[PDB]
């Protein structure tokens, strides 16, 4: 019944600092240390440091020798990590794990690994302000033929904060739906596209709408797509 | 409300040599011995002066943990009133000892096909060790009438020898990890107690 | 510090087969300081093997590990559908480092992409930017190349592409690519094409469209 | 008063298996340790098994891997499962209660005894 | 293990006399010694623990003394219900407890 | 040069006692592992006791409780005290140094001393002439010899014609009898033609018994 | 505990040949095996320790190898000074060590026909009351020879003792003497005395008699 719960997602600006929390329940807190690991989007795991919950001894990675500080609070059974001088390449998901590699009392190696993990906290570092999607429609070609099936979709462009939810007809079309992952442009804003395939004859007899719900800007937009 | 760090002594990656046997001190914690009970059938688990079943109901001032690695047919020397190369030159227990001795095979961890020469023991000394005494000196041992001035040769030998553990050896020559717990009670208030 | 190399990067296997993963170290690593991890998509990693031969809590008997010195191996006897993820090896013999990671995929028969094309929307052209998307529908082999042909000349450095994960039903992929242009150079040219080269295609298929 | 009654002895062929039982009365069973001690004319009294109050079992290096001791606190019963019975297992078996006064340990109550004949 | 020896093997005494049994260990064990009494065809009974402590209910005739490797059991007056076999047991090494061969007291 | 010299061997009654010594040079006994090894006559080697530099002592089961090993630092000597000697503790005893550097091996040995445990007494030889067949033989007449019997100590030297003859003297090793007294034999070969002329004799010397008997081994007819 | 078995108990070889001695073990003893050389009347001399290491001062023709339960000792080139008994010692347990039964190495020689002679008991001390008839075997190779006493056409037992001398340097041959124990009263009872000898150099057993 060991569980670790972290804080929510944060969006920062270059040069600032962020503090991430990690609360543990279900085991003796002072018998184990806490290790921090981050994973850049589409990359591999990299280690950050380790802290002892019994005496406060720390052991950091050389890459983060002078920027990261780790603290623990025994009263609330919570561990903290702070990363100063935030850079554009520090965007990642930060994990919190119970440790079985270094002893908390004496500080020597053990046989094990990171036995329990948190759920992850996403930190975004970029120089841009909150914006809303400029949704555009993509229309099927005139030649509705070659199997009687065509693909149509809606384009989402130039939005900030990451999460955007795209649904077609509020759940009427759930099969044959492909929503691509977002891509960061050179202007600092993200972009996305979602495409579905429908029968060619269904174009005349059905109506398809594209729903976008950008929660951070609350710019919920519903738009429909018709043949050109 | 702190819990004693028993798993750090037992589940440690590296164990020390016999002639430097790595004493640790444990105090101000709640001692739960159920983890020792639940461990896999041990090659040896003997207690002296205290019943194993009566732990978790006893309070002590300090608890010392000493860990080292010896070979199979030397485990019987880790006991009060014992005589041998390990008992005389490496590790000696008092005759009135109060504590427990735990040993288990570690062939899968401390053995290499070519030979593991990281573990050493002392095979030469002028006098026997007093209880709980260490000797990490590496002076050349003189066995003749002529001194050697720190140069090895005839009648002058290094006082340390390696084990050279290999996986194909028999049980009597395979590595063993040994933890000895010493229970001390004094006029001071007790600090280590069971649940 | 010690550097761990995992080979291969991707391991396409059919369900029910056995899997062999390799973790190699530049120096000697003690058998008591090696571990393996599993990470399913959109989830936190979990521990599988500690000590190079010991399973963790609640781990089935399919996963086994063996190795010594500078060569370690992870074995999966049977490949259940929930065993297709990314696997990592790590050591703490000297400092603490992670491996590159090995991905286990689902193997199926070769499929051919269904190439499409979409002209820029009228509303977007009013703003001053043009977007052209060349969708590639369900195909198995990930390796696919898309080239843009404008009039009769290729274009480079002005596009970005995104790929989906394997579908649970058909175990295929889908790829999209976007061409970014302003209205200044949109009307300058007339012919736009999207060149597609794939293993499952007999010849390069290139659908095209022109203004108007 | 404190009484212990054994049951389950008899003749068994070599290499067989038998189960012994001992029911306690007069005291709180779950708060005490229990032991089995055998007595044969050749070697006198010999201890063969011991079970604690925290699920801990102890055996000597003469029958380990063959005998198993168990405890059922609800029914106030103690059991000894014996397998691979050689001819040297023929003796009289008692169930004994363990107690301590400080660091000193002793057996304070014994049962009547049951006889196992392996021949 | 620790080997325990007793002497004499057999002792013959009359009613009212004073008898002494001895126990010897192969290694120093301190005061960790227990004494038992077994009548023919019955269960053993605890008499002395810690080498000098009288168990509750045992008559005051029985006394125990010694430390180290030599121990003694003494009966001040020998009533007719004290002809049995007496065992000494060591409690210093656990869980392997060992008993002595036993000393038999007869009547003359 | 490492040297070990042993002394103290002798003859004892069953149940008696004896003490052996072993003096060392070029190395010190109190700084080395030392051991005693015995070898029964006509049998293999057997371990007896070993002493460690600090003072630890170990014994074999056959001699446990009866033997005791110690040393003297002033004289640089090693001792073996033997008590309750039985008839089976008769052998040649060696003192050796044990080097534990690469395994346990014995590198230097002493010459050894003999310990005899028996109930008999220093008797004397009795010589019976070995009469030939007194018949003509085609080959050389090889029958002359003398038979020694019933003598406890055996530093016996049987010689023929004051040792003048150097060929044909075959003195078999002494063989112990069930009675507890040693026996020995000798034989020689001579040409058939020169039987009368040679007239060989037997010279039997027993220093512990002071006997020089000569039976003249005259061929009986 | 550990029992060391050697093979063979006796070996014959010529100068310049190659020999091999095996020392089996009951358990695995790793590499803790030592080889010793003992000559008649002298203390044993160490040759090989740790089953491969050569003692200082030992000729290079001695070599050893093996591990576990099988060990071997090899002499590359045999020389006259190498004829002795060889013992293997185990030191798996530090305090207690055990030896093998030994392996006696002897020179090689062609088969030689034995010569048999007998001597009647002498009257000059027959008055004592003990009669001992001696049967002689001289200059025979090899050592193995079966000798059976036959008196009054009957085979006796438990009344004879035999002695064998060491191999002679000049001729490399042995010599055997057997003596039959009997009393005075039993001596005159019969006059049939046969000494039967079975040997490789003899096609059929040969006996000689007197009365
Ligand atoms: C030494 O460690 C073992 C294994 O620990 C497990 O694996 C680690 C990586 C970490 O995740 C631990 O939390 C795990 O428990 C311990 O053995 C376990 O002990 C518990 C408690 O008794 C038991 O429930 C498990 O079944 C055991 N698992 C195994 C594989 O034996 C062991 O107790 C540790 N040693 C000590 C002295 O505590």
């Amino acid at each position: 019944q060991v569980q670790l719960v972290q804080s929510g997602a944060e969006v920062k600006k270059p040069g600032a600092s962020v503090k991430v929390s990690c609360k543990a329940s279900g085991y003796p807190f002072t018998s184990y240390g806490i290790s921090w690991v981050r994973q850049a989007p589409g990359q591999g795991l990299e280690w950050m440091g380790w802290i002892s919950t019994y005496n406060g001894n720390t052991n950091y990675a050389q890459k983060f020798q002078g920027r990261v500080t780790m603290t623990t609070d025994t009263s609330t059974t919570t561990g903290y990590m702070e990363l100063r001088r935030l850079r554009s390449d520090d965007t990642a998901v930060y994990y919190c794990a119970r440790d079985y590699t270094r002893g908390a009392w004496f500080g020597e190696s053990l046989i094990g690994g990171f036995d329990n993990w948190g759920q992850g906290t996403l930190v975004t570092v970029s120089s841009a302000s909150t914006k809303g999607p400029s949704v555009f429609p993509l229309a099927p070609s005139s030649k509705s033929t070659s199997g009687g099936t065509a693909a149509l979709g809606c384009l989402v462009k130039d939005y900030f904060p990451e999460p955007v939810t795209v649904s077609w007809n509020s759940g009427a079309l759930t099969s044959g739906v492909h929503t691509f992952p977002a891509v960061l442009q050179s202007s600092g804003l993200y972009s996305l596209s979602s495409v579905v395939t429908v029968p060619s004859s269904s174009l005349g007899t059905q109506t398809y709408i594209c729903n976008v719900n950008h929660k951070p800007s609350n710019t919920k937009v519903d738009k429909k797509v018709e043949p050109k | 409300t702190n819990l004693c760090p028993f798993h750090e002594v037992f589940n440690a990656t590296t164990f020390a040599s016999v002639y430097a046997w790595n004493r640790k001190r444990i105090s101000n914690c709640v001692a739960d011995y159920s983890v020792i009970y639940n461990f896999a059938p041990f090659f040896a688990f003997k207690c002296y002066g205290v019943s194993p079943t009566k732990l978790n109901d006893l309070c002590f001032t300090n608890v010392y943990a000493d860990s080292f690695v010896i070979r199979g047919n030397e485990v019987s020397q880790i006991a009060p009133g014992q005589t041998g190369n390990i008992a005389d030159y490496n590790y000696k227990l008092p005759d009135d000892f109060t504590g427990c001795v735990i040993a288990w095979n570690s062939n899968k961890l401390d053995s290499k096909p070519s030979g593991n020469y990281n573990y050493l023991y002392r095979l030469f000394r002028k006098s026997k060790l007093k209880p709980f005494e260490r000797d990490i000196s590496t002076e050349i041992y003189q066995a003749g009438n002529k001194p050697c001035n720190g140069v090895a040769g005839p009648n002058c030998y290094s006082p340390l020898q390696s084990y050279g553990f290999r996986p194909t050896y028999g049980v009597g020559h395979q590595p063993y990890r040994v933890v000895v717990l010493s229970f001390e009670l004094l006029h001071a208030p007790a600090t280590v107690c069971g649940p | 510090e010690i550097v761990l190399t995992q080979s291969p990067g991707t391991l396409s296997l059919s369900p029910g087969e056995r899997a062999t993963l390799s973790c190699r170290a530049s120096q000697t690593v003690s058998s008591t300081s090696l571990a393996w991890y599993q990470q399913k998509p959109g989830q936190a990693p979990r521990l599988l093997i500690y000590g190079a031969s010991s399973r963790a809590t609640g781990i089935p008997d399919r996963f086994s590990g063996s190795g010594s010195g500078t060569d370690f191996t992870l074995t999966i006897s049977r490949l259940e559908p929930e065993d297709f993820a990314v696997y990592y090896c790590q050591q703490h013999d000297t400092s603490l480092t992670f491996g590159g990671g090995t991905k286990v995929e689902i193997k199926r028969t070769v499929a051919a992409p269904s190439v499409f094309i979409f002209p820029p929307s009228d509303e977007q052209l009013k703003s001053g930017t043009a977007s052209v998307v060349c969708l590639l529908n369900n195909f198995y082999p990930r390796e696919a190349k898309v080239q843009w042909k404008v009039d009769n000349a290729l274009q480079s450095g002005n596009s970005q592409e995104s790929v989906t994960e394997q579908d649970s039903k058909d175990s295929t992929y889908s790829l999209s690519s976007t061409l970014t242009l302003s209205k200044a150079d949109y009307e300058k040219h007339k012919v736009y094409a999207c060149e597609v080269t794939h293993q499952g295609l007999s010849s390069p298929v290139t659908k095209s469209f022109n203004r108007g």
